[PDB]
RNA sequence: GGAAACUCAAAGAGUGCUAUCGGAGUGCGC
């Protein structure tokens, strides 16, 4: 219906990163078919985990907001939730690993005392993750060994990393030089592709869950869609009323990209700019 | 043990359920409320229910070979 | 004037179904569905047609019916045509639903809902006479408990007296009204908000409609007949609102 | 009248109906209508009172049949030439309009033609129109057999 | 589930019948059952009050079918003799009505009473 | 043949407009926000200081589209006009043109007051009868035809 | 995840398998929400997989009442137990697109492995199947929807109102409007018996002026040949001797036979009509005593039936005021203030015996005593 | 514990120049000082509650359960009014009256802030429209004469509600010592 | 000038019409 369920004055300063979780508590059944859980970290040293009442189903008939609040020593810069076993990692002064049964961080996983701009978990082989810090550096980590594992340094700072949900060892990497690199993990000496069509900083990228299209959104007021196998732009969206697109995400339908500008709006776009969404008759589909 | 108690229980549920649903096949939407009409329709459903029970006796006597 | 026995011509009007009864002073008149019996005590024209047959007509007293005042003040188009199906939120008694019924005719139906009980038994005792209406004695705020018995009405109409007017018509129209279908609501200003006055409460209600996807197209005030009500006519767009 | 005399209440309608009335395709309609009906129930007092009403109103119809057969036989007795030519249910209207049989015989062929539709005749005469041609003889058996203005001739 | 369902309790009774006496002194009240239904089907009625202990109850129970059809609030009061003392008249009046008038100085108390009894019903 | 002459909306006098009770509903628009900023007055407290009454501002979707469309010079205006104190309407017409959206919106209701600043919109608003406009001026606001300014 | 849909209909319950899915993210678009309207794309989206009609009328009313309060019943639970597959715990649990959140928990309580859903997707899918209606069901029924829903609506309304179907004033309305017209018809046809038997015996209209006993003795004497039996005429009717000797002195006579036989048929049938009147008047006397006893005791039975006929219905008479019970003829200075007193006492009795559930006679009796004291005031 | 709000203040007498008593409508009878806007002692329902209309003259029905459920329980019970109140000037005892027949003579206590039911005189069936006390004797022994006027209608309006066996008269009671 | 549309042609609107190795066994899957 393109409306909002609930709003929250979530923090005081800038919000930095949020993700949703189906957080399995141990002293509580996961009631995840009647209420949905999102958590959000800001730069005022707080990471809040919230419930949301949601009429996706109609099974039941009340615990609306602020389930709990993890609080940290330093600030926080980003999160993402490990999609199994209710674990989530954050970044800030150094990356921390919490789970939702502790108010204190379970582990601390940096290389040195250097801040970390963004993180991302996998979509499969979930126990490893990647991050990016303002030493212009890409780090990988492995929670099975519970340690960082490798580190490359590029020529400019990586803004947003994103794993592939069909390769499980490839990721894209969006940095301030105007080209989204595409790395293979187990040989990090060569960026096995480079998507090279912008004019300004590449503020975010994401893979479509079909596993071959890249959405990107630049610091200049434009988003682009690439294919993986080419290396130049398939095509480009822009409008006069969006400025400085900061976050783009494919939807799970793999046809609709959600872009969010700096003007305030969260616009939506069709990926294929001509395929309509109605169910079509068989001669028309042919 | 394995006597005809299966057939007798389903006969009993047959009797009460066919009586109730014959009454609800009549009196279509509004439960008719006058004493002689209710009593005479109870006599009518007793007649139809026993007309079913005599058919049970008939094509059980054709079956018998049992208790 | 207009006493019992005068001869009055019966001319047709723009809204098919209703008629103007032009005598030395004019009347608004609908063609009666069940002849021979007035329902709330109104006067009846009675014409003869040629086997001699005799068909009768009812007057439409606008001081005691809502949409008759809108008709006489002049609305551009209603949606109560002589074939449609018409839902009636807040059917008080026979006093307007009989007029909407015999405007609709013998083919279309009028589903008249009502929350109270004693007007409910009056509505049923009227509803046994003409067959094209369906009396429902349920609350208009819950269109999921009379969803069993109606389906896909072609224009809704609304006279309910509650300050969640827009929510009532929005829920009933999402549940029942078809696309590109009409919705004629009748807001009472002093009923739904006593503090602020008439034009402000009308603009707030019509803004609530165009948020709930009814694109409005007519607003009439019906001032010489009732005070400070308004008739708001709208379409239900759902596809291509602008 | 015969189906209210047979059913009585609508509750008895499911297990019986005659087939001498409502032939073979209105029967299941009236049975399902008595199943899902929207009217209320009445008791035996007003049931047998409207039953006696149905008795009187079926006796009226059987008596009307017997009396029209009587009118055929009696017109065949009194004026058999006229009812052998035209028909009894037209000769009866002719005689009983003109009064006596003699004061109908004392009338020309033109007014025996236009004996019925005299009001259209006189308004057509006193305005400028054309006078009618059938009147009351139009319901006879032969001007219906003709086609066109052959029924006028 | 009795036949006189919106029966008012004590404090609401006292405020509606001092509004009654103010209306009777301001010449804005109709006293009695048949003048109440006459002003009701004329339309000028802010709200109507009945008494819930008249010896036939139906002689004023005929007023619900008019008033909740023509959308005007109605309230039962537990004493016809108290409503007679309220109306300021010798014999006990059992059904009073307040006419509508925007040139009367009890409009605020009338609207407060009407809002209270619409919340009551 | 249906003619259509709109009746003079029956909460209007000759030109007195008794429907404007003191809790006001105003219609903010684009260059009025821009001139409010470059005269450095506030919005809600400025309207309260000009009208001595509680004013509820409204902006329409057409005016919000105009304010987004006018680019990055007026990001201050857009951050100001996404204020949670104001409300928001929802227009349904073709063509995001603030002038005819505003004057249509007010001539079919006669209860909003119009907070405008451009010449053509002021001309159409004071052409049609009995709705008050307000505008920026000096370091405050100014009302044109409210019957009780004080 | 919407793969089964439940629709309830006034002939029966339907369950639809959802073949392919609706576009969820773009579900406010024009090119999606016109597909619900047109038919050539909706049957691409929803097919019928079960339709069990409840066949009893009262069982349809009971299913409608259980849905309208939001509770499962026998037929609904039966077809969901039939159609809904046991989705094993390795895969998922099955989903079911039902129409309301009041019904939701009551199927989740009974079936664990089902999972109800009503977002706007289930809302407009059920809206689409409601719009297309009969053309989805492809002939698995016997009977259209609108007449069945008319009957079910009237029954559900009366079951909600619990309307007393013994307070029947329409019987008294039709009774008195038949009674006066039937007296007029008996009088007219008895004038025809008189005018037809005048040709056989014209000195009978002088002797026997009563219409019913005239018709009965016309049934007695066929032709003028009696002449002897005096001991039957006081039975069928002193004046016996006058009609016997006038059966031979008069001889204003036509001797015709078959018309006399049809006069006899007509006369015995008019006598049957008189017996029908003489029982229907007594019927509405006791039905006036049953339905409207206070007004009956106050004003009289047939005057009461005339007054309710003039009002139109008993409820309309009661909601009339007590000064507009002015009716001419009925309620027959000192000749007018008594009629006004009787008028508003009649309105008082009308209010009592209509708005009661079933009335008594004690208030009619004390009303009679009050108005009799007001009459003896003179 | 069934009580209700005050309907009307009806009758008075000054016990002294610093207290007085008011017998209200709803059965309250109140002893007030000259210092407080509140009353000191508001005794509740004075002469009891009126007997309800019976199960045969409330709704005109036939069945007893319906004509008893139309009584709505105790929710329409109405108090005996204080029709007349009178205190002996500068004394302890005051006399009330209603159409409950019984002149209830209370007595105030020596701390002048409470009163209790001293006596009850069951001699005057009817409304008690005003009560006077005339005395005789010496300084020591006093022979008081409670006169009261007893009628079948209240002194302002007619308002006869359930009056049985009540004739126009003068009730005399020669109380002693 | 009225047009029989039943001679035929070119076109315009409204209405209704469809879907996307063979049975077991045998290493086998909950
Ligand atoms: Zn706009």
């Amino acid at each position: 219906t393109r409306e909002e369920f609930v709003s929250f004055k979530a923090h005081y300063g800038l919000v930095t990163g949020l993700c949703v979780t189906q957080p399995r508590f141990h002293d509580k059944k996961p009631d995840l078919k009647s209420q949905n859980f999102m958590l959000s970290c800001s730069d005022d040293k707080t990471v809040k985990l919230w419930s949301i009442n949601v009429d996706d189903y109609s099974n039941k008939n009340n615990e609306e907001g602020l389930i709990r609040t993890f609080d940290g020593e330093s600030a926080f810069q980003g999160i993402d939730s490990h999609r199994e076993n209710s674990t989530f990692a954050t970044g800030g002064a150094k990356i921390h690993l919490w789970d939702v049964n502790r108010l204190k961080p379970v582990s601390d996983l940096s290389w040195g005392a250097d801040n970390i701009t963004s993180l991302k978990f996998n979509q499969n082989e979930t126990d490893i993750l990647a991050s990016t810090g303002s030493d212009n550096s890409i780090v990988l980590y492995d929670l099975r060994t519970n340690s960082p594992t490798q580190k490359i340094v590029q020529t400019m700072r990586t803004n947003a990393i994103c794993w592939n949900p069909m390769e499980a060892f490839n990721f894209v990497t969006a940095n301030e030089d105007h080209n989204a690199y595409y790395y293979d993990m187990r040989n990090l000496s060569r960026s096995l592709n480079v998507f090279k069509d912008h004019v300004s900083a590449v503020m975010d990228v994401d893979f479509s869950p079909t596993g071959d299209e890249i959405v990107t959104g630049s610091y200049d007021k434009s988003i682009r869609i690439y294919k993986t196998n080419h290396g130049h732009s398939r095509e480009i969206y822009h409008t006069k009323r969006m400025q400085h697109v900061f976050q783009v995400k494919y939807s799970m339908d793999s046809k609709y990209i959600i872009s969010g500008s700096d003007d305030g709006n969260v616009r939506l776009w069709r990926s294929k700019a001509w395929e309509r969404s109605n169910v079509k008759t068989t001669r028309e589909k042919n | 043990a394995l006597r005809g108690d299966i057939a007798l229980t389903i006969f009993d549920v047959c009797m009460k359920t066919l009586g109730k649903h014959y009454i609800n096949k009549h009196k279509g939407y509004y439960a008719i409320s006058d004493s002689k009409m209710n009593i005479e329709l109870n006599k009518e459903t007793l007649n139809y229910l026993f007309s079913e029970s005599l058919r049970y006796i008939k094509l059980f006597d054709e079956f018998l070979d049992l208790e | 004037g207009a006493r019992g026995g005068a001869k009055v011509v019966i001319e047709p009007h723009r809204h098919a179904g209703v008629y103007i009864a032009r005598g030395k002073e004019d009347l608004l008149v609908t063609k009666n569905m069940a002849p021979g019996e007035s329902v709330y005590g109104e006067k009846r024209i009675s014409v003869e047609e040629p086997p001699p047959t005799k068909v009768e007509y009812r007057v439409w007293n606008p001081f005691r019916s809502k949409l008759a005042a809108g008709i006489m003040g002049g609305l551009d188009e209603l949606f109560i045509a002589p074939g449609k199906k018409v839902l009636y939120l807040g059917a008080a008694s026979g006093t307007s639903v009989s007029h909407v019924s015999d405007v609709v005719g013998p083919e279309g139906v009028v589903y008249a809902v009502e929350f109270s009980h004693r007007p409910g038994r009056e509505l049923i005792s009227m509803a046994k006479k003409r067959p094209n209406i369906i009396p429902i004695i349920e609350d208009a705020r819950h269109p999921q408990k009379y969803r069993m018995l109606i389906g896909m009405v072609d224009c809704v109409f609304a006279d309910v007296a509650q300050p969640d007017q827009a929510r009532i018509i929005a829920l009933n129209s999402h549940m029942f009204l078809k696309d590109q279908g009409g919705v004629v609501i009748s807001i009472k200003a002093n009923c739904i908000d006593s503090t602020v006055d008439a034009e402000t409460v009308f603009a707030r209600e019509v803004q609530k409609l165009r948020e709930e996807r009814i694109k409005p197209l007519e607003q009439l005030t019906l001032e010489p007949y009732e005070r400070d009500h308004c008739i708001v006519v709208g379409r239900y767009m759902r596809s291509g609102l602008k | 009248a015969r189906i209210i005399l047979t059913m009585g209440i609508r509750s008895k309608a499911s297990e019986t109906d005659l087939s001498e009335i409502l032939p073979e395709e209105i029967e299941e309609r009236v049975k399902t209508a008595a199943e899902v009906s929207m009217g209320t129930e009445i008791t035996q007092t007003d049931l047998d009172n409207i039953n006696a009403l149905a008795e009187q109103i079926v006796e009226f119809a059987a008596y009307r049949e017997q009396l029209s057969n009587y009118l055929s036989a009696r017109m065949k007795a009194i004026a058999p030439n006229l009812t052998q030519l035209v028909g009894e249910l037209v000769g009866a209207r002719l005689i009983a309009h003109s009064g006596s049989l003699i004061s109908l015989a004392k009338s020309p062929a033109s007014t025996i033609q236009i004996l019925g539709a005299e009001k259209a005749l006189f308004r057509a005469l006193k305005t400028k129109h054309d006078t009618p041609k059938y009147g009351l003889l139009y319901h006879a058996s032969l001007v219906g057999q003709a086609t066109g203005k052959n029924k006028g001739k | 589930n009795p036949k006189a369902f919106p029966l008012a309790d004590a404090a609401l009774t006292q405020q509606i019948l001092d509004v009654v006496q103010q209306a009777a002194n301001l010449r804005q009240l109709k006293k009695g059952a048949n003048e109440a239904t006459k002003t009701l089907n004329r339309g000028i009625s802010e709200f109507i009050i009945m008494a819930a202990d008249c010896e036939p109850i139906e002689i004023l129970l005929h007023l619900p079918l008019l008033c909740e059809d023509k959308n005007v609030p109605y309230v039962f009061v537990p004493s016809r003799v108290a409503l007679g003392r309220a109306c300021g008249v010798s014999r006990p009046v059992i059904a009073a009505s307040i006419t509508t008038n925007d040139a009367s100085a009890i409009k605020t108390q009338i609207y407060a009473v009407k809002d209270k009894i619409e919340t009551l019903l | 043949l249906t003619r259509n002459i709109p009746q003079v909306s029956s909460a209007l006098f000759f030109q007195y407009n008794q429907a404007i009770k003191p809790p006001y509903q105003v219609l903010i628009d684009t260059n009025f926000i821009n001139f409010s900023i470059q005269k450095k007055v506030d919005i809600v407290r400025g309207m309260m200081d000009c009208l001595l009454a509680k004013c509820n501002p409204l902006i329409t979707d057409c005016v919000m589209a105009e304010l987004e469309k006018l680019g990055p010079k007026y990001r201050i205006a857009l951050k100001l006009a996404r204020d949670p104190r104001i409300k928001r309407l929802s227009c349904s017409h073709k063509g995001t043109y603030a002038n005819d959206c505003l004057v249509h919106r007010v001539l079919q209701h006669k209860c909003y007051i119009v907070a405008t600043n451009d010449a053509g919109l002021k001309q159409r608003i004071r052409k049609i009868p009995g709705i008050p406009l307000m505008s920026v001026g000096g370091h405050a606001y100014v009302i044109e035809k409210l019957p009780d300014v004080f | 995840p919407i793969e089964y849909l439940l629709f309830e209909e006034p002939t029966g319950y339907a369950v639809f398998k959802v073949k392919l899915q609706q576009d969820d993210i773009g579900s406010r678009l024009k090119e999606v929400q016109e597909q619900i309207n047109d038919f050539g794309a909706f049957t691409k989206l929803i097919e019928l997989v079960s339709f069990a009609p409840f066949k009893g009328a009262a069982e349809a009313l009971e299913n409608a009442n259980d849905i309208s309060e939001g509770l499962v019943s026998e037929s609904l639970k039966a077809i969901l137990d039939l159609n809904l597959p046991k989705a094993s715990s390795k895969k998922k649990n099955i989903t079911l697109a039902i129409s309301d959140k009041n019904l939701g928990p009551s199927i989740k309580e009974e079936f664990p492995y089902v999972d109800c859903i009503s977002n706007e997707l289930a809302q407009d899918l059920i809206r689409g199947v409601r719009l297309h209606g009969e053309k989805l069901f492809k002939g698995l029924q016997s009977g259209d929807l609108e007449r069945a829903q008319l009957g079910l609506g009237h029954a559900y309304s009366r079951a909600k109102v619990k309307f007393s179907v013994q307070k029947n004033d329409n019987h008294i309305i039709q009774a008195i409007a038949l009674l006066d017209q039937l007296d007029k018809d008996i009088n007219t046809f008895a004038m025809r018996v008189k005018e037809w038997y005048g040709w056989h015996f014209p000195e009978l209209a002088k002797l026997v002026p009563d219409n019913y006993t005239f018709a009965k003795l016309v049934l007695f004497i066929k032709d003028k040949a009696s002449l002897n039996d005096d001991s039957l005429h006081d039975l069928a009717a002193g004046i016996a001797q006058r009609v016997i000797d006038n059966a031979r002195i008069s001889m204003g006579q036509d001797i015709s036979e078959t018309d006399m036989e049809n006069v006899c048929v007509f006369a015995q049938r008019v006598a049957s009509l008189a017996d029908y009147r003489r029982q229907l008047y007594d019927y509405l006397c006791e039905k006036m005593h049953t339905v409207a006893p206070n007004l009956s005791e106050l004003i009289g039975e047939v005057i009461g039936a005339r007054l309710i006929s003039h009002a139109g219905s008993l409820t309309n008479l009661s909601k009339q005021a007590a000064s507009t019970v002015q009716i001419l003829g009925a309620e027959k200075k000192n000749k007018g203030r008594i009629s006004r007193y009787l008028a508003n006492k009649c309105s008082m009795a009308s209010r009592i015996d209509n708005y009661s559930e079933e009335p008594s006679n004690v208030f009619g009796s004390v009303l009679k005593k009050q108005v009799e004291q007001r009459l003896e005031f003179y | 514990p069934l009580f209700f709000c005050e309907g009307s203040i009806d009758v008075v007498s000054m016990v002294d120049d610093f207290h007085f008593i008011t017998g209200s409508d709803n059965g309250n009878i109140c002893l007030w000082s000259l210092a407080k806007k509140k009353p000191i002692f508001t005794e509740r329902i004075a002469h009891g509650i009126l007997p309800e209309p019976s199960f045969n003259d409330i709704s005109g029905e036939t069945d007893e359960e319906l004509r008893k459920r139309q009584l709505q329980g105790k929710k329409l019970l109405q108090p005996f009014w204080i029709t007349s109140l009178y205190a002996i000037p500068y004394s302890n005892v005051f006399i009330s009256g209603s159409w409950s027949g019984s002149l209830k003579v209370w007595k105030i206590s020596d701390n002048l802030r409470s009163f209790e039911l001293l006596g009850e005189l069951s001699g005057a069936k009817g409304v008690v429209t005003k009560i006077q006390v005339v005395e005789s004797g010496k300084h020591g022994k006093e022979k008081f004469r409670i006169l009261a006027s007893i009628a079948k209608e209240h002194r302002l309006g007619r308002w006869i509600a359930n009056v049985s066996g009540a004739r126009n008269g003068i009730y005399s009671a020669v109380i002693d010592q």
